């Protein structure tokens, strides 16, 4: 079934992203034994959810996510009337608050607004955790914009040197739509994914949180560049490849030069 | 700090807010966020009468050097004009910075910014 | 239970719904998923026309260097498809990248006269504005009213890249000398998996009324329509691209902090009035 999976997510990958949603769904159809595999490796828009109790908005996602209930990073509490929904160790709880306070500064800091969503979960010798970050352009304007942010850091914790490892896993997903007569109907999505390892030591003056967040900080810096080099930059000019608005200088040299080369193997080989 | 607050005034039309800063003394020409004026916010969405504002103080209807772009154009592509109106009438020419005959030619098709061209 | 044939109708959609140059891929992709050739055989023959068919597949009959284009208006409906250039018929073989095997086809020669015109008309246009794209025009006859649909491709592969792309532009010509109508739709699709997964989704709808006069007036007429209405789509599909990147974009995450200096975690994680 192993196969099964990267071929899963090898289809995601060609897929329009723009329907991951209904793609996923039909997906897990296909194969509903890859849907727990499948809804822990497929990233899909991340969707707001709302905290009546505190009243305060948050991300979803597979991490914060029991069988058919959310929950909540501020009052800690799936969203339907659950019974023993999982949750996190009274001592990770405390963590995990922290961890979304202090993003929260880090999203209106580089975001100044939007929405933000911190989950941890121990391990075996130490913990994850999953950084959210949804953040809408004006939506007022002709061109509408989304910017999804889902950071899967690994803490591996040391024995002795208090020096623990960490793996981070971004991915950002931008979202550009737009109505407009002249362009009738432009969607130009996707995400960009990028992975990072490295150790660190840590101290009073620099525990996980603040690793962590140089960490997602750096890794978004850098994917916030690539995006604007992909999308405004190579689909862009793969655009100006298929066709030209200003009359081709019909070139002769290619196509006679295509023939000889050509007859060449039609009329040789080897 | 309160750099929010201060461009936050310049979209939702916190004409309010935004006068505060410049009830000091003259101070419509430094770089908003890191290369922008305190006009495109406005004319993209200042309700219309944040930019005559801001505007009549100072002078940034052209002080946009870097920009290679002046803020009359923004309007252009968002559907106010209702801006660029009162805006030529205190000047603004009508290419001062503009790559050429873009302005409303190369801008868009409608009447709305066309009323300046042909 | 997702009967048999609920599964089948989702790896013909997946299959049917295939990048431009990564069909192979996603139909691998698919009967791993499925997980069952007998199924897969089912749709597979259909899926794989409607593919190449709906992807203007522009293929090569044997010896005809007629770039013709593969679409539903060119489907004869008993395994062959039809060929306006060269007026010839030919088996597709949507597995094999060939299809030879041609048989003459005498065309009914009743709105050919309009076809040939813009045909070669619509050759020049297309040999002017897209590098590696081909085109085909269609003369038929729908429900006794006549038209002229012309198909025009254009693709730039490349996978050692991780990215591709694919131009689409159907035009409809009914008739009715009247002053002449006009209906098309022109599409756009870019890929590039190096990482991540980011396509470039886009269609336009058009409808104008044009005028009808002679033959290869008219002809001119309508390449003119689609060069100005094409040219139109292009450009406001350029425009998109540079607000989309100078205020959108911009608009969404910040390029640095407002304090305009990397985050002092060591301040976020306290600097609250401490001491």
């Amino acid at each position: 079934s192993d196969q099964q999976l990267d071929c899963a997510l090898d289809l995601m990958r060609r897929l329009p992203p723009q329907q991951i949603e209904k793609n996923l769904s039909d997906l897990i159809d296909l194969v509903p034994s890859l849907c727990e595999d499948l809804l822990s490796s497929v990233d899909q828009p991340l969707k707001i959810a709302r905290d009546k109790v505190v009243g305060k908005d948050y991300l979803l996602c597979d991490y914060n996510r029991d069988g058919d209930s959310y929950r909540s990073p501020w009052s800690n509490k799936y969203d339907p009337p659950l019974e023993d929904g999982a949750m996190p160790s009274a001592r990770l709880r405390k963590l995990e608050v922290e961890a979304n306070n202090a993003f929260d500064q880090y999203r209106d800091l580089y975001f100044e607004g939007g929405v933000s969503s911190v989950y941890l979960w121990d391990l075996d010798h130490g913990f994850a955790g999953v950084i959210l970050i949804k953040k809408a352009g004006d939506g007022s304007k002709k061109i509408k914009g989304c910017w999804d942010s889902i950071h899967v850091v690994e803490v591996q914790e040391k024995s002795s040197g208090r020096t623990a490892h960490y793996k981070l896993t971004s991915t950002v997903m931008l979202w550009l739509q737009t109505n407009k007569t002249g362009s009738g109907t432009m969607n130009l999505g996707g995400s960009l994914t990028r992975q990072m390892e490295k150790d660190e030591t840590v101290s009073d003056s620099s525990p996980h949180i603040a690793n962590i967040g140089r960490l997602v900080e750096d890794m978004e810096n850098k994917i916030r560049s690539t995006l604007n080099e992909i999308y405004f930059g190579k689909t862009k000019d793969i655009v100006n490849g298929l066709r030209s608005i200003d009359a081709i200088p019909d070139n002769q040299k290619y196509k006679q030069l295509q023939r000889e080369l050509s007859q060449v193997l039609t009329q040789r080989q080897i | 700090m309160c750099d929010k607050e201060f461009m936050w005034a310049l979209k939702n039309g916190d004409l309010d807010e935004v006068k505060d800063y410049v009830a000091k003394g003259e101070d419509v020409n430094r770089t908003l966020e890191g290369g922008r004026k305190p006009l495109h916010y406005a004319a993209d969405c200042g309700q219309l009468e944040i930019l005559e504002f801001l505007l009549l103080k100072g002078a940034d209807i052209n002080a946009p050097d870097k920009h290679h772009i002046t803020p009359l154009l923004s309007a252009v592509y968002e559907g106010h004009v209702s801006c660029v109106k009162l805006l030529l009438s205190k000047g603004a020419d009508k290419t001062v910075k503009g790559p050429d005959g873009l302005t409303a030619l190369e801008a868009t098709d409608n009447q709305a910014i066309k009323a300046l061209l042909q | 239970r997702v009967s048999d044939e609920e599964k089948v109708r989702i790896a013909a959609k997946f299959i049917t719904h295939a990048p431009p140059g990564e069909f192979n891929e996603v139909f691998n992709d698919v009967r791993l998923l499925l997980n069952n050739d007998n199924l897969l055989r089912e749709g597979a023959a259909h899926a794989f026309a409607q593919y190449n068919m709906d992807q203007f597949t522009p293929v090569k009959i044997e010896g005809y260097d007629d770039q013709v284009l593969i679409t539903e208006h060119g489907d004869l409906g008993n395994g062959r498809f039809l060929d306006p250039r060269n007026k010839i018929s030919f088996k597709f073989d949507h597995l094999r990248k060939e299809a030879s095997d041609p048989q003459p086809e005498d065309t009914e020669s009743a709105l050919k006269q309009w076809r040939d015109a813009c045909d070669s008309a619509l050759r020049a246009y297309v040999k002017d504005h897209y590098p590696n794209g081909f085109c085909t025009v269609y003369g038929k006859s729908i429900d006794g009213q006549q038209t002229i649909i012309a198909c025009i491709e254009s693709h730039q592969f490349q996978p050692k890249n991780f990215w591709n792309g694919r131009w689409r532009s159907e035009w409809k010509f009914t008739i009715t000398p009247p002053t002449a109508q006009v209906a098309a739709v022109l599409k756009i699709q870019v890929h590039y998996y190096e990482d991540g997964n980011v396509q470039l989704v886009s269609h336009k709808d058009i409808q104008d009324s044009v005028q009808v006069s002679s033959d290869v007036q008219t002809a001119k007429e309508f390449i003119k329509i689609i060069e100005n209405a094409e040219n139109e789509y292009q450009t406001a599909i350029s425009e998109n691209y540079q607000t989309m990147s100078d205020t959108t974009f911009k608009a969404l995450r910040r390029q640095l902090p407002v304090t305009r200096t990397k985050i002092d975690w060591n301040k976020i994680l306290s600097y609250k009035i401490g001491k």
